[PDB]
Formats: structure tokens, C-alpha cells, sequence
RNA sequence: CGACGUCGCUUUUUGAUCCUUCGAUGUCGGCUCUUCCUAACCUAGCGCCGCAGAAGACGCUAAGGGUUGGAUUGUUCACCCACUGACAGGGAACGUGAGCUGGGUUUAGACCGUCGUGAGACAGGUUGGUUUUACCCUACUUAGCUGGAAAUUGCGAGAA
RNA sequence: UGCAAGGCCGGAAAGAAAAGAAUUAGAGGCACCAAGUGGGCCUUCUUCGGUAAGCGGAGCAGGCGAUGCGGAAUGAACCGCUUAGGGAUAUGUGGCGUCAAAACUUAUGGGCUCAUUCUCGAUACGUGAAAAGGGUGUUGGUGGAUAGACAGUCCGAAUCCACCGGCCCCGAAAAUGGAUGACGCUUAAGCCCAAUUAGUGAUUGCCCAUUAUUCCUUUGGUAAGGGCGGAAACAAAGGAGAAAGUGUAGCCCUUCCGAUGUA
RNA sequence: GGCCAGAACCAGCCCUACUGCAUUAUCCUGUCGGGGAUCAAAAUCCGGCGGGCAACGAAGUGCAAGAAUGGGUCUUGGUGAAAUGAGCGGAGUAUUUGAGCUGCGCACGGCGGCCGCACGCACUGGUUUCUUCUCCGUGAUGCUCCAUGUUGGCGA
């Protein structure tokens, strides 16, 4: 076993990043985000004055060691979040029928499906926004804005997978909700 | 074996050794047997006449009858719970004198010589030493007693 | 806890003869719980080596060679064992430890755990105590730190024999089975 | 999809054996009824294809549910006709005879062919040929009475 | 006068030396009269026929049969031990999380392993269940290499290839609900090594036998011995016995050894 | 009291505490050189040379023989109806075990007659500097068995 493995992590001015029991609160100035870390173990400090993040694991062997930069990784996202966000932006691809989709509120509403009469209907939970490109800019481009990198992905995830092809060839009918760009809010 | 003849299962029992084949010496023919002479029952697979059964092959006994052409041997052979006397008659080129008391007729020679000399006054010879006593060793080569890997490189061929 | 192997050396000849009045001494050093295994696995050696059986052969010492003084070091241990599967496997292996017999158990140990290799199928080509410098593994390695440092996680501290309980009040010292 | 090879698995075949039963464990098939298995025929979800569609091939998780009406034959099997989403394969003393039935096998009657001098024989064909008993104990189905926390006692004292 | 054979008379006899130079719970022989039995089975190792078989057939030797007891949860045969009626103390095999006695879950011992519907493993005999093949799960080893290298778009430290192990996983489908014996166990209560209160100051942790040692009692010997010529004295208001004996409540006492068992 | 308990002591037996003798060298320790790493160092490591006892409870190394002159015996009998006693009596301040130191010859080791002898054997050698119990003692005129304390409780 490895006596000690350190990651470290540089914090924007902005951010702060407060951890206490392996559980990792992020504020910046479009939100805060929480991380519930308590299945790792793992010896999380931050220090302040010079604006780093630690991740330690002492006597670990290759599986602890591999979740050092899944933590890193996830905290870096959590900064990224809280300071630019996270803007999933999906396309609506059909050969013939016309997917049409509705964004009331929080509501998605998917219409036509490969010419389909089941309505598939997606409630965002209330950290995501879902807005609506109008047409003339881009035709069929839903977006996804959210602080939470996890939240917005898993948003545009189970949208794309409401409209899978069934019985069908999958290398033709190319029909589906496909995420094609992702971005941040700033 | 299949059948029970006379000279069942000795097809390498009675046959003669390499380039050790044809009949009794002179030496055999000139050889003394008395009664009472230690004795051992060789067959010579050269000879068929007189020939012992296979099971007294290697067995030493006592001469107990000499006839113009044949001897007369006691051998012990176990039969259930006892040991009988069994006598056999087989011709003297199937005999051998028995050097099974040697070491012990020698011991008394020496015996008796010993005690000729002490009547003598003769300096006995010197009393023969323990091997197993203790004692200083003074090594005139040391070596060092060890595995190396050129001995698991050996023992593998190919 | 000290090691269950002690470090002999055994001092032997095959027993002179007529034939070869003044045999050659051999020196052997083997690691063995008692004295009686050591100078088995010298006659091992001796009919393997030198075809001398211990019928033929005089032990003129097995002695002890005592540890050095304890002191944190990297010891090198030219190790050996067999397996059916694979035959004879030679290894040579680093490990941290305060003395050759503490080094050498632990190596038994390790090869028993990792290789399921027993201690008659194991044979100690070679022990011996490298600087910081010649060490190559760094799970060694790591140990020559200067300012090596580290906490002690996730201990699990029993009590003293007799303070031990077996129902004790929740945020509190009371026993009240014990 | 796999030739030459090679490694398994399963007792839905048949053999091999002879352990149990010969003061007897009723010994074909069907009928009826329940349940179990999965090596999945249909039904639920899917992956993959020489996958355009339709129809299909192969594979995975899954045995919850379903898997038929008939002609011939004692049949198990077989075959054909017809419906169906489908007409999957098996076990339970080769499930099940004090549950039935008795067409077959396998007594005594009789006929034929072949065999035998003959009496008779033939795992060859044919026809006719007693299917006994529960009121006991369990199991199961319902149907009643009735004490009991120290599971009958201790007074032995614990409240979701 | 040599040889062979029966004797007779003498001699010498470590009574068998020294060189590792035997040991013995070593009375050797000889009969007579009879019983059961003459179906055998299992096992280590060797072995033949058979694809194999809890199949058939042999060799050496141990068992069961005829035999319990303590262990392997359970089993004629495996392990230990084999047995008069009882204590105490120690063990054997096997164990010490509970069932269940023992680590009230021992150590101030080291490593390895995560196993989702027959549910990972803990199955000596017992094959009384698993293989060929495979895994970029993890942990070891053996060779080779490349070192501002590999990857990434340059830029700062180790990277790559082949092969072989350990444990785990896939391979791995059957019929009543079910079996490491059950529950559970994963800082194991699993696997492989070690130990006995732990680098402190020496070499016996603990539990369990119809075994060992020891004590008491019984019984029988191929039993071994002692005493038996009443020593002397002694009323009631120290006592009694003392048999020349196979066997009895055994003359009496002491002392050793053995005690299971179908026909 | 031929019942139930407690304690005391005696003999036997069963457990425990109390430890000496050998050995150590691949060892211990200074210094010089190398090498290592550092921020500089020391260390880990390798050689030479000089001294040695790692001696605190030195070692977890080989053998131990240390007179319980502390527990248990509801695991055995007893209360002196024979006490055999290093233990109970009597009498003496000694006996002689070992450990130190040491004489002669031999033995052993080295060099090949000397030089060494760790202290081996014979003189059952010397010295008592430390350590120690040393002698005597009771037949059965008992062939055998059984019959003998203390303190309470319960029994009038
Ligand atoms: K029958
Ligand atoms: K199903
Ligand atoms: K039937
Ligand atoms: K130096
Ligand atoms: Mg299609
Ligand atoms: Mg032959
Ligand atoms: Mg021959
Ligand atoms: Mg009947
Ligand atoms: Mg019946
Ligand atoms: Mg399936
Ligand atoms: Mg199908
Ligand atoms: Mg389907
Ligand atoms: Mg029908
Ligand atoms: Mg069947
Ligand atoms: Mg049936
Ligand atoms: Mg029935
Ligand atoms: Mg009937
Ligand atoms: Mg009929
Ligand atoms: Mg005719
Ligand atoms: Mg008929
Ligand atoms: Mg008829
Ligand atoms: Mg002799
Ligand atoms: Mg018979
Ligand atoms: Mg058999
Ligand atoms: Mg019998
Ligand atoms: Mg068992
Ligand atoms: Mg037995
Ligand atoms: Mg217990
Ligand atoms: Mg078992
Ligand atoms: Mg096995
Ligand atoms: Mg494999
Ligand atoms: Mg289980
Ligand atoms: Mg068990
Ligand atoms: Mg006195």
C-alpha cells in the first residue's frame, strides 16, 4: 500500500469551499452546491489562505486511490457550476415526421415521435431550467441551464432516452433527441 | 502362471546369465561335498538332470546323503504354522559349498590364535578405536554450503 | 513480535574415511523455528549438493547467529519455492524490517499469503541488509522519506484485558456487564 | 454456422451393475388433478444481425400466466386434418389402480403359421377371459368445544 | 600314518574381545479331546477386466464383521483411542462468535479476498461435484525495453511489451422449501502462514475421552510373598478373630499384573 | 451421637513461585575513507584500522539438578492404637559441598623442546575469602481386623 496520495485543487477567487465530514458545500456567485462524500473516506481539507483544495487517502491500495480524482474531478465541477454553469444544448433529429416538442414551464412534452400518438412527458426538477431556441435561430434546440453539471446531464439523458427507436433498425431511422453541444451559461 | 508343472514360472529362474552360458566347470566336478557341509542350491539351467524344483532355488541347507552322483539336502521350508525338514535329491552340479559360516569359523581361528599368543606372551594386536568418540577437526578447506540460481537455471532441460 | 524463524548456522562434513580421510567442512546458514529442522534442511542441502547423507556425516556446530542491533532498514531476500504448476521460482524481494530473522519471517509469511507456498517447499538463497539507495520498489521506497508522516485512521483500540466490558453505557465509561 | 480435435454438463433414452424388496412395494396406456423445473413455444422487457419495411435468425433477464379440437392406432411414440398468440420440453416410486378404466401385455378355452416323432414351444398373429377392503393414524377439506405469557406452576413484578 | 564314518581319551574354551558390534512384559518343546467357521465386506499402497460404477477380480497389511467410547453435524469401515466400577490431574483427534465447553469475538502477528435469487468461502476420507478456455477485478513475481519518454494538446515523470503465480469472477441448466449442520460472519466468525499474553527480560494460552498418570474398590491369575507350636497377662458389676486352606460370608494379611467381545 | 457443618494440625500426593551453567563475533564500539541524502546534515550501506561484555531482567540460544526447611485434597487416609523424619527427639558448634585464588606432574592447544593453558585427571593437593546443618536415635513380646481430636448446629 501507498503511505500517502494527496490531489490538489485550485480555488478561484470567487468560490469558497467549506468541507466538513466529507461532505463539501461550493458558493460562488450564481448559487451554492453540496456534495455528499461520506461513502469515500477520504481526508478532505481546504485551506483558505491559499485558496487550495486536498484530497488525501493514506494506505490505500489501486481502488482507494482511483476515487482521489473522482473527488477532485467532482469538486472542480461543483466550482465550474457555481461560477459559469452548465448549458446542455439538444437537437431534434427526423428524417420524415417532425418532433415536436412543448416547454411549458418545467414540463417537456414530446409530440410525433416518428409519427407516434404517445405524448412523452419529462418534469425537470426545479434546479434545471429547460428553455426553447426559437425556430428561426435554430430550428428543434431544446437547452438545459443548471448549476449542477450531474442534474443538467441527467436532464438531457432521460429526454434523450424518451425517444428511442423500438422495432426498428437503429443504423437507419436516425430519429432522436441527441445533446449537441455542451457549454457554459457564462 | 496358467499351469502348475514342475518347472512353471521359471523362465528367468532357470536361465543362464549373459555370456555366462555352457556346462559346470571342472572346478564343480573336482568340489568335495561331505554330509553335514552348509550348502547352496544353485540350479545350473545347463544341466536338466538332477535338477531341484524351482522353490529350492537359493536355499542353503545341510548335506544329509552323498551318493556316487548326487547329494542330499536338508531345507527348511515353511508349510502353514511349522517349518518342515524337507529333504531333496539333486545332482552336485546344483550344489555349492555354502560360505554362510565363514565369518563365524574365522571368528574362532582368531580366537584361538588370540589365545595362543597370550599364552605366548605375544603383544596382542592393538584394540581397533570408536569412529563415534569426539575430538578436535582441524578443516583444511572450508566451503560455503548454499543455493544458487545457476542450480534452478540447471535443472531445467531443454 | 519477534520472528518464529531463528538464523542458524550449521557447520558440517561427511564423516572421514579411508577413502576420503580429510572431508571438506561446509558452512550453511538456513532460517528455522529450532535447531533440530536446521540441521535437517542441512542434510537436505548435503545429499543435494554433495551427495553426503546424515548417516555418513558429522554436525560439528549449530549455533545461533544473533541479530544486530534493531534498526529501521531495507532488507533484500533472495527467496525460492516450488510449485507443482510451475516449478522452482526464484524471487528476490525488498522488505522493511529490524533484523535478517524478522526480515526473512516476513518473508515466509508473504510468500505463504501470496503464493500459498509452505515452508519446506521454500528455499532462502540470500539475505541481505541494501541502503536507501539500491531500493527499486516504492512501496519500499517510501519509507526513506525524511519527513515521513502519517495519522493513524480507523484504529481499532480494545481495552485492557481486565477493563474489558461487554455492555457499556453509550456516551460514557460505565460498564454495566463487565 | 463450425470440419479435424478437445473439455464438460444432464438423467426426459438405452445399456452396465445387483445395493434394497421374492412370509408380494399391484408391474402398459389413457382419464382426472395438483405441483415443481427451465435447456423460453406464446405472453413482458430488451441486445445483435448478411437489421430498409414486413417476416425472421441468434442471444440476455425472466417459469407470473398460457400451451387446444379431431381421424387411425391399446398404445408411449408416429402421422395427418383444423384452429391458435402458441399449440415448448420435462419431473413428481418411468406422479397418480383401497381414484377409475382394463383396449394391450401375461394363466386356464380355441384357431392359424412355423418348429417339434411327440407331449408341447414361439419377446409370431387371433378371439374370449372375477380389478377385493378404510370405520384406524396422519395429511387435506370444512365443522365445534376449550384452557393458556414461568405457554397450565412462582407469589418470577418488563405497558410500542 | 591319507580320506570317509561311528566312537573313546585329552586340550582349550573373550561362553564369545575390540571395532556403533543387538534387543526382548524371551518358560522352549510335546501331545490328547473337541466347538464354531468354511456367504464376508471396507481401506492405504500394488494391481487385472471394464467408458465407468457404492462394478467384477487379485497381492501385502490393517480394520469392520465381533466394538463400544471421544471426534469428522449425520454415516459398520475415516481420525483418535481401543473398553472391570468409580474419582482427581493431564492429554489424543477435533476445536475455542452463539447454538456448545473453550480466545466473556486472544495477540501489544504478517498478508490476501467482495463473490446480486442452488444466494463467495470455510467440504481431509467425501471425486459426498466440476473442467477446457477466459478476465484491463485486485495483489505478487520473471524477462525485456523507453526516459524531457507515454498520453494529451507541446511538457513535466515515470511509461510500455511479452510471460507466469495467489485470491476472486465468467464458464456453471432440474425438477417439494432447504441447508459450510443452523444462525450468521467481511477491522471475518473466510483463505495461506505464524504465536501463546508478546523485540519484556526465554521456551506448558484454553476446552473436551471408557486413552495416559495416580488414588480407592471388585474380580481372575502360569500369580509373588509372610503368619498359622494360640508370646505372657487379663471374672462380672479395649473388643473380637486366627481354618495348613482350588473353589464359601473367600483361613488372615501384604504385594504386582490383567479385566470389552459375536460364533 | 453411628448426624450436619467450620477451622486446626499430621502423612501422602497434585499444582504452582523462587535460577544457575555454557554460548554470543554475520556482533558492539571509536576513528579514517567511500557512498548516500540533505537546505546543510546526520543516518540506511560498504571497506580499513584500534579496542571489546550490547550484560538494563543482555539474549526469547543449548542444558538446568533451584529441599515451599504458598495453595488444593467434599481427588486419600488420619488426630498418634508402632509418627523412622533434612520433617519427630537428643547432642555439638562444627562437618564438608560448591564457588573464588593457587602448587606439582600428566593431559589438551599452538609452533614445531618451548610457549600457552579457559582452570580437565591424580595428589580422594593447598586457602578458608563467600556458601552450607552435622551427627546419632528407638522390632513386631502386635498373626489379623475394629476401636482415640476441637468448635458450633441439630437431637432432652
Ligand atoms: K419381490
Ligand atoms: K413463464
Ligand atoms: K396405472
Ligand atoms: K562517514
Ligand atoms: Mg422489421
Ligand atoms: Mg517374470
Ligand atoms: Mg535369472
Ligand atoms: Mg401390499
Ligand atoms: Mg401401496
Ligand atoms: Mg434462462
Ligand atoms: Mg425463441
Ligand atoms: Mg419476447
Ligand atoms: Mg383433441
Ligand atoms: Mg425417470
Ligand atoms: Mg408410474
Ligand atoms: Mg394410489
Ligand atoms: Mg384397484
Ligand atoms: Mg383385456
Ligand atoms: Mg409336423
Ligand atoms: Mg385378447
Ligand atoms: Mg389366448
Ligand atoms: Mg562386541
Ligand atoms: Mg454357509
Ligand atoms: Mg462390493
Ligand atoms: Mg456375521
Ligand atoms: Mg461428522
Ligand atoms: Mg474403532
Ligand atoms: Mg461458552
Ligand atoms: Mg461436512
Ligand atoms: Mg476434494
Ligand atoms: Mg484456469
Ligand atoms: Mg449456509
Ligand atoms: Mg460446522
Ligand atoms: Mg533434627
Amino acid at each position: 500500500v501507498k503511505v500517502k496520495s494527496l490531489c490538489t485543487l485550485q480555488i478561484p477567487e470567487g468560490v469558497t469551499v467549506d468541507v466538513k465530514g466529507r461532505k463539501v458545500t461550493v458558493t460562488g456567485k450564481r448559487g451554492t452546491l453540496t456534495k455528499d462524500l461520506t461513502h469515500l473516506q477520504l481526508d478532505l481539507r481546504v485551506d483558505k489562505k491559499n485558496r487550495t483544495f486536498t484530497v488525501i487517502r493514506w494506505f490505500g491500495s489501486k481502488i482507494p486511490i482511483a476515487c482521489l480524482n473522482t473527488t477532485k474531478a467532482h469538486v472542480q465541477n461543483m466550482i465550474t457550476g457555481v461560477t459559469k454553469g452548465y448549458r446542455f444544448k439538444v437537437r431534434c433529429a427526423y428524417a420524415h415526421f417532425p418532433i415536436n416538442v412543448s416547454v411549458d414551464g418545467q414540463n417537456i412534452e414530446v409530440r410525433n415521435f416518428l409519427g407516434e400518438k404517445r405524448v412523452r412527458r419529462q418534469l425537470v426538477p426545479n434546479t434545471v431550467k429547460v428553455s426553447q431556441t426559437d425556430p428561426s435561430k435554430v430550428k428543434d434546440e431544446i437547452v438545459f441551464d443548471g448549476n449542477d453539471l450531474e442534474q443538467v446531464s441527467r436532464e438531457a439523458a432521460v429526454l434523450h432516452q424518451m425517444c428511442l427507436v423500438k422495432k426498428k433498425d437503429i443504423r437507419k431511422f436516425l430519429d432522436g433527441i441527441y445533446v449537441q453541444t455542451k457549454t457554459n451559461i457564462e | 502362471v496358467h499351469s502348475y508343472g514342475y518347472k512353471s514360472g521359471t523362465r528367468h529362474l532357470f536361465a543362464k546369465k549373459f555370456r555366462k552360458h555352457g556346462v559346470p566347470s571342472v572346478s564343480t566336478i573336482l568340489t568335495n561335498i561331505k554330509v553335514g557341509d552348509y550348502v547352496d542350491v544353485v540350479a545350473d539351467s545347463a544341466v536338466r538332470e538332477g535338477m531341484p524344483h524351482k522353490y529350492y532355488h537359493g536355499r542353503t541347507g545341510i548335506v544329509w546323503n552323498v551318493t556316487p552322483r548326487g547329494v542330499g539336502v536338508i531345507i527348511n521350508k515353511p508349510v502353514r504354522t511349522r517349518t518342515l525338514r524337507k529333504r531333496i535329491c539333486v545332482r552336485f552340479e546344483h550344489v555349492r559349498k555354502s560360505r554362510c559360516q565363514e565369518a563365524f569359523k574365522a571368528k574362532e581361528h582368531q580366537f584361538q590364535a588370540y589365545l595362543a599368543a597370550k599364552k605366548a606372551g605375544k603383544a596382542l594386536p592393538p584394540l581397533q578405536k570408536s569412529s563415534r568418540l569426539g575430538g578436535i577437526v582441524r578443516p583444511k578447506n572450508v566451503e560455503v554450503l548454499a543455493r544458487r540460481v545457476a542450480d534452478y537455471e540447471a535443472m531445467v532441460p531443454y | 513480535v519477534k520472528p518464529h524463524l531463528r538464523h542458524y548456522q550449521v557447520v558440517g562434513r561427511e564423516s572421514p574415511s579411508e577413502k576420503n580421510p580429510e572431508p571438506t567442512v561446509y558452512k550453511f546458514e538456513v532460517f528455522a523455528p529450532n535447531f533440530v529442522v536446521a540441521k535437517s534442511r542441512f542434510w537436505r542441502m548435503m545429499r543435494v549438493k554433495n551427495k553426503v547423507k546424515a548417516t555418513h556425516g558429522d554436525v560439528l556446530s549449530c549455533k545461533v547467529v544473533k541479530d544486530a542491533k534493531l534498526v529501521a532498514r531495507n532488507y533484500l531476500v533472495d527467496i525460492a519455492y516450488y510449485s507443482q504448476r510451475c516449478g522452482y521460482t526464484r524471487m528476490v524481494k525488498e522488505f522493511r524490517d529490524v533484523s535478517k530473522t524478522g526480515a526473512v519471517s516476513q518473508a515466509y509469511h508473504d510468500l505463504a499469503s501470496r503464493h500459498r507456498a509452505r515452508y519446506h517447499n521454500i528455499e532462502v538463497l540470500n539475505v541481505k541488509s541494501i541502503p536507501d539507495h539500491e531500493v527499486k520498489h516504492l512501496s519500499i521506497a517510501q519509507y526513506h522519506a525524511p519527513n515521513l508522516s502519517f495519522p493513524l485512521l480507523q484504529r481499532r483500540t480494545k481495552a485492557t484485558r481486565k477493563d474489558r466490558a461487554i455492555f457499556v453505557k453509550k456516551n460514557t465509561k460505565r460498564a454495566v456487564v463487565a
